[PDB]
């Protein structure tokens, strides 16, 4: 899957991984893997470079799909601190519960207030750790 | 201590020889310092020697005390060893009696002295350990703490 | 009991080492070992 992946995101990491690409096949070996992840800002970690191997030699476009993966992470991360943060509509970390449920009501999920109903009221206000905790289960 | 591991021993029907034997149940190791060898009682009282020179790191000093204004006492009669060269016999068995001091009491502050001492001594003994991991490829050992 | 024998050994030798085989035992251990002892706990 590439849709997390941006458009300029996944334009630069085939420019970055083009001088890999230029050895014939795409086959990168474990020091193509390592100057493609410096050259990407960040240092991969062992546990990385392990599942890059089992993954793998490995091939520009699983580069790609490890550059997505990477992305549909930090996408995750993303929302997560969106629910920590709108999830506080009164801003105070204390979002009052009917406030909560009216917005859960009114939602593009079309979501059931009343199925939802023990959800929320199991978390007067409702805390902005709680809901968040309850939005990841 | 010699004595006293070769008394361990017997206990352990373990005794000396020229030769040490699983089967046999002799372990060579536990012999007068007499019988075996000079280089085994000198790093035998190479122990004591070391710490002594930690507790004179540590600025204590310990001095046989001389007999000076002492009062006599009442002396247990014992075995007495005639003043002769002696030949260690392999056909003999080792009887040792290692001296026992438990009557004899250490100073308290000597015995925080001696308490510190050990800790220190322990650390040396896991710095060895320490180097022998890392010569293994290191690791971490709840007794160096 | 099951854990001792075999896993915790390949636990203790994980720790040890702190190698690609050592951190294919240290993820088995952590993602098969672990999680039953966490969920055994109470």
């Amino acid at each position: 899957m590439a849709d997390q992946l941006t458009e300029e995101q996944i334009a630069e990491f085939k420019e970055a991984f083009s001088l890999f690409d230029k050895d014939g096949d795409g086959t990168i070996t474990t020091k193509a893997l390592g100057t493609v992840m410096r050259s990407l800002g960040q240092n991969p970690t062992e546990a990385e470079l392990q599942d890059m191997i089992n993954e793998v030699t490995i091939d520009f476009p699983a580069f790609l799909t490890m550059m997505a993966r990477k992305m549909k992470d930090t996408d995750s991360e993303e929302e997560i601190r969106e629910a920590f943060r709108v999830f506080d509509k009164d801003g105070n970390g204390y979002i009052s519960a009917a406030a909560l449920r009216h917005v859960m009501t009114n939602l593009g999920e079309k979501l059931t207030d009343e199925e939802v109903d023990e959800m929320i009221r199991e978390a007067g206000q409702v805390n902005y750790e709680a809901f968040v905790q309850m939005m990841t289960a | 201590t010699h004595e006293k591991w070769a008394f361990d021993k017997i206990q352990n029907n373990w005794s000396y020889g020229e030769n040490v034997d699983e089967e046999l149940k002799t372990h060579p190791m536990l012999r007068p310092y007499k019988t075996f060898s000079e280089k085994d009682k000198e790093i035998y009282r190479w122990p004591i020697k070391e710490s002594l020179k930690a507790m004179i790191a540590w600025e204590w000093t310990i001095e046989k005390a001389r007999e000076g204004e002492e009062e006599r006492t009442e002396k247990k009669k014992t075995r007495k060893i005639s003043q002769t060269a002696q030949t260690y016999d392999p056909r003999e068995g080792y009887n040792p009696q290692p001296p026992d001091l438990s009557g004899v009491t250490l100073s308290r502050e000597l015995q925080a002295m001696a308490e510190q001492l050990a800790e220190n001594y322990h650390n040396t003994w896991g710095r060895k350990k320490k180097q022998e991991l890392e010569a293994k490829g290191g690791g971490t050992h709840p007794l160096l703490v | 009991h099951v854990l001792d024998v075999g896993f915790l050994p390949d636990m203790r030798a994980a720790a040890s080492l702190d190698t690609e085989m050592a951190l294919a035992l240290n993820r088995y251990l952590c993602l098969a070992v672990l999680p039953l002892i966490t969920k055994c706990a109470p």
